[PDB]
RNA sequence: CCCGCAGAAGAAGCACCGGCUAACUCCGUGCCAGCAGCCGCGGUAAUACGGAGGGUGCAAGCGUUAAUCGGAAUUACUGGGCGUAAAGCGCACGCAGGCGGUUUGUUAAGUCAGAUGUGAAAUCCCCGGGCUCAACCUGGGAACUGCAUCUGAUACUGGCAAG
């Protein structure tokens, strides 16, 4: 029920990212676990500045159709 | 003897490449200075330059990026026993158009894209890769 | 003498027949001056089926040939109907 | 002169008139001097969930750059043509006269 | 990741004063599939342990090949010990058209389209080192550019 | 012209069962998957190079039961057009008249719907065609025939045809006995596992 | 090597021989069985190898054997003879066609058929 | 071509299964008889012969044989070689022959560009159309890779004239 750690590298910071897009499927599928809930900071490490944008993404990516709201899509 | 003062050229650069000299020495003539200006443009030389008058020397001064020959390879396409020609639509791409084709074409020698562009044909002096 | 007729050519029931103009003394379907059109007598009746070029058709006419009777019809079942 | 980012979605049983579809969008839109700038597209895709029933439809990328006046007017023709089942106007803050992985991949 | 292939086994022997001593021996190649391909080679008495060995010596000595979206830049000639290569970059969908020692090393090194052909001798070990030479000294506009002191769209032309 | 053996007995080699039999009743239960028939069949078969491709090819052909000779020539038309030529060969058996009635819905079995349209029961725009291997054209209207509809068989063909995922590129009609060929199908749509460049390199050896 | 030598003599398209000059290149020819006996096989081999000497129409004199399982052949047979060498038994060339003009099918063959002239058995 | 009639009724073989090469055992036989495109089998536990079952390929056809090209970069122009594997003449001179350093002018021979005529139709290829589909048939292109003539361009090669 709590946990919160780190992975000591925030991959989006590394490569640079100035801006995630929500067109990166690929990145994105590396941060959202395999029910589909976007996984927290406290475990991959990510920045809280780019989670924030990541977070945004997700949601549009979802919307878009791009990503899985949940998985029980009856 | 001597009967093909390019073939020559190619051979003083590979020899050079392979040596790993800095410069090399030959006669000059105003085809060997016209390849020679014309392998300045893609960077494959570094500089020429012609001394004398009586009995012009043209020197070329290599190049090397790591230690290793900037000329990988070069070899004569049309030669004294066997010359070839190439019409525009027909012309050869060399080292997939990362090398160039020297054409002598009737508005001097020129690359491949060079007259690819001005579409027009000529002889295929050497590839360079 | 130089005449235009029809050269079958085509499958076993299925005729078409090809425009051409030729000497009359050469086979049906052997050496001919030039083409000046075709002939589909099994055509769908709602599309084309038969199209010449009255212009060379004419100017041959005038230079001398003469027209068979089969492609005279032709000439004239387009002429008449537009 | 405000870049935005349309990402629309053709039905998939349309996707005959999807090129006539960009030539309306962008004539209007030029009308304004409404550089395009990017005009992408993914052509059918596998929908991740079956929206609308249709368990697979198009997919258009348009990082156009026009009036905001000029653009309004698309969303209501979105809204109003069967065709596009679903759009996102997106507004980036500058243009983007690249490629996207969507088309690098391939 | 890591995918394997075998391209060969073969029944080596030494004699001795005894009778004759049997080995086998084992070629294969790794890659990541992203141009990135190394080959290996091994000899052992039973064929499992061979595989080993040629594993870990695929696992070492590996080399980075500059690919072009998962196809060649363009044709290479490569030449290793009386075997010569020739592969071509190919338009998309035409597969991997080649040897089956040849075919085995594309996999792995993530080609997809290619036109390859085998010239003079077609033994397993030599064909698959003249390709991976051939593959080392193909160089990409990034490199060609650097190298040339020049930049890529001059180059290129477009 | 037609195989006509027992089925089950393919079906069990080359091991994925891929679309045989009425499709209700279990697949294993009718017989024993994951061994090939024959007395040998019970053992682990090394296959080769030349074997892998020859699996894919048969595996292939039986989905749509398509002779050799036909098969070739559906790869000569396919290297002739312009495009991707694998994914142009999967598009050419897709579009032949058997295989979309049984995929319409109008047959238990690509084999019984076949024999539909071989014993003049299928109406294409309105003519009458009984040749299994015509080819379907896109916005082509596919409609049971009168009198054929009145076959209970046809009936029952249509209920199972809801647990097949209905594909995309076909419209079809549940009362109206009706089908829209929309379009030609892709790649993506079908199945995963076919590997159409093996089937372009063994044909062009 | 040179293009200049190679001018003044040009490639010289070598013509490749049949291995069965006796057919002048036709499938099958008829002939009269001059002689019947029988020969020994090559070295890794031991049997006794059932051949024949048999007349062409063409003239060419030629020894054919048999691959049939007893043979109804003797002098003076008019016999089909087809292409295909014998591995053993140097200096033979050709096939007697079983099945086919005077020679008899062969007795209880039942795979391979086709290859000996036997119609198929009553079921 | 259409419509009705009756009843699964009238319609499946052929080659192969040791390696190459997809697909295996049992019996018989015992260097016998035999098979064999190449490798080779068989001498008493034959996945190779013969029979059986089983299995694989192709199919109203399947096999064998003959023939052409491919693979054969194995006559290599593209695209090979000649120390020892086939292949440097015993050596020199030397004609025809091929080839020819550095230089200006000169032509236009080659060459290169431009244009125009010519390259029958069919075939082949592309886009279509017609036969229920398919082969088949046909419309329009493309193509015909070529040659002639003319106008240029003249680096290079050749040309002569002088260096
Ligand atoms: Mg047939
Ligand atoms: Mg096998
Ligand atoms: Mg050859
Ligand atoms: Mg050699
Ligand atoms: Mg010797
Ligand atoms: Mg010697
Ligand atoms: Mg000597
Ligand atoms: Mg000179
Ligand atoms: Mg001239
Ligand atoms: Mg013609
Ligand atoms: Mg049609
Ligand atoms: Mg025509
Ligand atoms: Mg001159």
């Amino acid at each position: 029920a709590r946990y919160f750690r780190r992975r000591k590298f925030c991959r989006f910071t590394a490569e640079g990212v100035q801006e995630i897009d929500y067109k990166d499927i690929a990145t994105l599928k590396n941060y959202i676990t395999e029910s589909g809930k976007i996984v927290p900071s406290r475990i991959t490490g990510t920045r809280a500045k780019y989670q924030r944008q990541l977070a945004r993404a997700i949601k549009r990516a979802r919307y878009l159709s791009l990503l899985p709201y949940t998985d029980r899509h009856q | 003897s001597m009967q093909d003062p390019i073939a020559d050229m190619l051979t003083r650069i590979r020899n050079g490449q392979a040596a790993n000299k800095a410069a090399v020495t030959m006669p000059s003539s105003k085809l060997k200075v016209a390849i020679a200006n014309v392998l300045k443009e893609e960077g494959f030389i570094e500089d020429f330059k012609v001394e004398g008058d009586t009995k012009p020397e043209l020197e070329l001064t290599l190049k090397y990026f790591q230690g290793k020959a900037v000329v990988e390879s070069i070899q004569r396409v049309s030669r004294p026993g066997l010359r070839i020609y190439k019409r525009k639509d027909e012309l050869p791409k060399v080292m997939a158009g990362l090398g160039i084709a020297v054409v002598s074409t009737s508005k001097g020698v020129m690359t491949d894209r060079a007259a690819r562009q001005a579409g027009l044909g000529g002889e295929i002096i050497c590839y360079v890769a | 003498m130089v005449t235009i007729r029809l050269a079958r050519h085509g499958a076993k029931k299925r005729p078409f027949y090809q425009v051409v103009v030729a000497d009359s003394r050469n086979a049906r379907n052997g050496r001919f001056i030039e083409r000046v059109g075709f002939f589909n007598p099994i055509a769908s009746e709602k599309e084309e089926g038969t199209r010449l070029d009255l212009d060379r058709i004419a100017h041959w006419v005038g230079q001398g040939a003469t027209i068979s009777d089969r492609v005279a019809a032709l000439i004239k079942e387009v002429n008449k109907a537009a | 002169m405000r870049h935005y980012e349309i990402v629309f979605m053709v039905h998939p049983d349309q996707s005959e008139q999807v090129p006539g579809m960009i030539e309306r969008y962008t004539a209007a839109i030029t009308g304004a001097e409404g550089k395009i700038h990017r005009l992408e597209d993914w052509g059918r895709r596998q929908l991740a969930y079956p929206i609308n029933k249709l368990h697979k439809a198009h997919y258009v990328l348009m990082n156009v750059e026009a009036p905001q006046e000029v653009i309004d007017e698309l969303e209501t023709t979105f809204r109003f043509n069967d065709a596009v089942i679903r759009s996102m106007v997106m507004r980036t803050k500058h243009a983007v006269t690249e490629a996207s992985p969507m088309v690098k991949a391939k | 990741e890591l995918q394997e292939k075998l391209i060969a086994v073969n029944r080596v022997s030494k004699t001795v004063k005894g009778g004759r001593i049997f080995s086998f021996t084992a070629l294969t190649v790794v890659g990541d599939g992203n141009g990135r391909v190394g080959f290996g080679y091994g000899k052992a008495r039973e064929v499992p342990a061979a595989i080993q060995k040629a594993m870990e010596k695929a696992r070492r000595n590996m080399i980075n090949v500059a690919l072009n979206n998962g196809t060649l830049q363009h044709p290479v000639k490569g030449v290793h010990t009386g075997s010569r290569v020739f592969m071509q970059p190919a338009s998309e969908g035409t597969g991997i058209i080649a040897g089956g020692a040849m075919r085995a090393v594309l996999e792995v090194a993530g080609v997809h389209n290619v036109l390859a052909k085998a010239y003079g001798s077609t033994n397993p070990i030599n064909v698959v080192r003249a390709t991976i030479d051939g593959l080392e000294n193909m160089n990409s506009p990034e490199m060609v550019a650097a190298k040339r002191g020049k930049s890529v769209e001059e180059i290129l032309g477009k | 012209a037609r195989y006509l053996g027992p089925k089950l007995k393919l079906s069990r080699r080359e091991g994925t069962d891929l679309f045989l039999k009425s499709g209700v009743r279990a697949i294993d239960t009718k017989c024993k998957i994951e061994q090939a028939p024959g007395q040998h069949g019970a053992r682990k078969p090394r296959l080769s190079d030349y074997g892998v491709q020859l699996r894919e090819k048969q595996k292939v052909r039986r989905i749509y039961g398509v002779l050799e000779r036909q098969f070739r020539n559906y790869y000569k038309e396919a290297a002739r057009l312009k495009g991707n030529t694998g994914e142009n060969l999967l598009a050419l058996l897709e579009g032949r008249l058997d295989n979309v009635v049984y995929r319409m819905g109008f047959g238990a079995t690509r084999a019984e719907a076949r024999q539909l349209v071989s014993h003049k029961a299928i109406m294409v725009n309105g003519r009458v065609v009984n040749i299994a291997s015509y080819q379907v054209s896109p916005n082509d209207v596919v409609s049971i025939r009168e009198k054929a509809k009145k076959q209970s068989r046809v009936k029952a063909a249509l209920e199972l045809a809801e647990q097949r995922e209905k594909p995309t590129w076909l419209e079809v009609d549940a009362g109206k006995m009706e089908g829209t060929f929309k379009r030609k199908p892709e790649r993506s749509d079908l199945s995963a596992d076919i590997n159409e460049h093996l089937i372009v390199e063994l044909y062009s050896k | 090597a040179t293009v200049n030598q190679l001018v003044r003599k040009p490639r010289a398209r070598k013509v490749a021989k049949s291995n069965v000059p006796a057919l002048e290149a036709c499938p099958q020819k008829r002939g009269v069985c001059t002689r019947v006996y029988t020969t020994t096989p090559k070295k890794p081999n031991s049997a006794l190898r059932k051949v024949c000497r048999v007349r062409l129409t063409n003239g060419f004199e030629v020894t054919s054997y048999i691959g049939g399982e007893g043979h109804n052949l003797q002098e003076h047979s008019v016999i089909l003879i087809r292409g295909g060498r014998v591995k053993d038994l140097p200096g033979v060339r050709y096939h007697t066609v079983r099945g086919a003009l005077d020679c008899s099918g062969v007795k209880d063959r039942k795979q391979a058929r086709s290859k000996y002239g036997v119609k198929r058995p009553k079921a």
